[PDB]
């Protein structure tokens, strides 16, 4: 949802995004996942979450 | 942020690929691919902003 919602945003490629709100009941619904060692990024937070 | 390099190519974004303010049907065109060597362009005169009154 959060993936199509800044897609909403930046789908036109108008208006660049910045900044974003969240709620704690939906920063825990957010996937704790992290990039694998293969690709680059690796140990980097793949989404905002709240365990970070 | 739109990649500026794909593939050893070089790559520009801009709303005038598929004319969508400046057309009314829009081609339908999301990409134009090519050796942008074959064309030649260029400004034979260029004015700056001139005021009339």
């Amino acid at each position: 949802d959060l993936v199509k919602a800044v897609g909403l945003i930046a789908g036109a490629g108008l208006q660049v995004p910045n900044g974003v709100a969240l709620d704690p009941a939906f920063s825990f619904a957010l996937s704790t996942e992290v990039y694998p060692k293969g690709s680059p990024l690796a140990g980097q937070p793949m989404y905002p979450a709240a365990g970070f | 942020a739109g990649l500026d390099n794909w593939r050893g190519l070089n790559v520009g974004a801009s709303s005038t690929v598929s004319g969508a303010p400046e057309m009314s049907p829009a081609s339908g065109v999301k990409a134009i691919v090519g050796d942008f060597s074959r064309v030649h362009w260029g400004f034979q005169r260029n004015f700056p902003i001139e005021l009339i009154e």
